[PDB]
């Protein structure tokens, strides 16, 4: 039984920009099986209100999906996605980056 | 449109 | 819109998740066209219909979603049984959770006519079944998938199935891309920045990138007077904006002060040009 881990990109739709509507992506890929636990965190608190993308998979059989949320980003406020999978044995944080 | 033929293994 | 070929790809991805104990295993069905995802379909989902996620699908009758909907769930029965058929080729037991995912599909050419097909089976992320490109034979990776090879060739599977690829579905496309023209045939360009970050006053990273473009398919290099910089440049997987478009990005680490003896390049479809960028 195959087991991938999943590549984890954390990122604004838009440019950012202080104080304007935008959107923050979680984009996990290249990992199997499709059980995975996505959170968008806020300042260290899960966002309650994500949606996702429907489960697909690239032609490796490796599945994508992409959180993401309504969200306007400040110069002081940080954001964070957290990805849990099996074949993780801690949940790892990457920080959202501006610049990336 | 989806595939219409289905099989088993 | 496989800038190589002329061609467009009409696909459905399948997943089937057991759940021992926890109720019948989960079926998820997304189809695409190229890269824009215009139908899905959850078993778990209330609605227990093919639902609609592009707009120019919507612009459809009932007797497509009554059929559309009936096959998607004949698909869930059918692959449902398999995982069982198949939990008993290989000998493993109930107690365990097993994913079992199919794919299938065909490819336009720019002459608007058949071009590929398509018919892929996938067992825990083990490639289990799969049509050969001539659609005429099969490959069994396993032992236990051969047990399918001879069934389906003994029931001349392999026919019938080009019949739907080499028929409904190429016919499937060709009216999809027509009705969501102003979607599917329609290239948004990237946007093209670059930005600086120093990691040292030694040296350097230089990012280059290109936001907002549709189709994904897009190449970035770096180019170290105009030679390529394959080695030391970082590129990312192209990823999802989340509005039906695509980012990606091109960094490579430069001695501090010849930052201009470095060219960044983009090849897309929607650019009557190859770009080139400087830091400048």
């Amino acid at each position: 039984m195959i087991q991938r881990t999943p590549k984890i990109q954390v990122y604004s739709r838009h440019p950012a920009e202080n104080g304007k509507s935008n959107f923050l992506n979680c984009y996990v890929s290249g990992f199997h099986p499709s059980d995975i636990e996505v959170d968008l965190l806020k300042n260290g608190e899960r966002i309650e209100k994500v949606e996702h993308s429907d489960l697909s998979f690239s032609k490796d059989w490796s599945f994508y999906l992409l959180y993401y949320t309504e969200f306007t980003p400040t110069e002081k406020d940080e954001y964070a996605c957290r990805v849990n999978h099996v074949t993780l044995s801690q949940p790892k944080i990457v920080k959202w980056d501006r610049d990336m | 449109n989806y595939n219409y033929l289905y099989r088993l293994f | 819109m496989n800038s190589v070929d002329g061609s467009h790809s009409m696909r459905y991805f399948s997943t089937s998740v057991s759940r021992p104990g926890r109720g019948e295993p989960r079926f998820i069905a997304v189809g695409y066209v190229d890269d824009t995802q215009f139908v899905r379909f959850d078993s778990d989902a209330a609605s227990q219909r093919m639902e609609p996620r592009a707009p120019w699908i919507e612009q459809e009758g009932p007797e497509y979603w009554d059929e559309e909907t009936g096959k998607v769930k004949a698909h869930s029965q059918t692959d449902r049984e398999n995982l069982r058929i198949a939990l008993r080729y290989y000998n493993q037991s109930e107690a365990g959770s097993h994913t079992l995912q199919m794919m299938f599909g065909c490819d336009v050419g720019s002459d608007g006519r058949f071009l590929r097909g398509y018919h892929q089976y996938a067992y825990d992320g083990k490639d289990y079944i799969a049509l050969k490109e001539d659609l005429r034979s099969w490959t069994a990776a396993d032992m236990a998938a051969q047990i399918t090879k001879r069934k389906w060739e003994a029931a001349h599977v392999a026919e019938q199935q080009r019949a739907y690829l080499e028929g409904t579905c190429v016919d499937g496309l060709r009216r999809y891309l027509e009705n969501g023209k102003e979607t599917l045939q329609r290239t948004d360009p990237p946007k093209t920045h670059m930005t600086h970050h120093p990691i040292s006053d030694h040296e350097a990273t230089l990012r280059c990138w290109a936001l907002g473009f549709y189709p994904a398919e897009i190449t970035l290099t770096w180019q170290r007077d105009g030679e390529d910089q394959t080695q030391d440049t970082e590129l990312v997987e192209t990823r999802p904006a989340g509005d039906g478009t695509f980012q990606k990005w091109a960094a490579v680490v430069v001695p501090s002060g010849e930052e201009q003896r470095y060219t960044c390049h983009v090849q897309h479809e929607g650019l009557p040009k190859p770009l080139t960028l400087r830091w400048e």
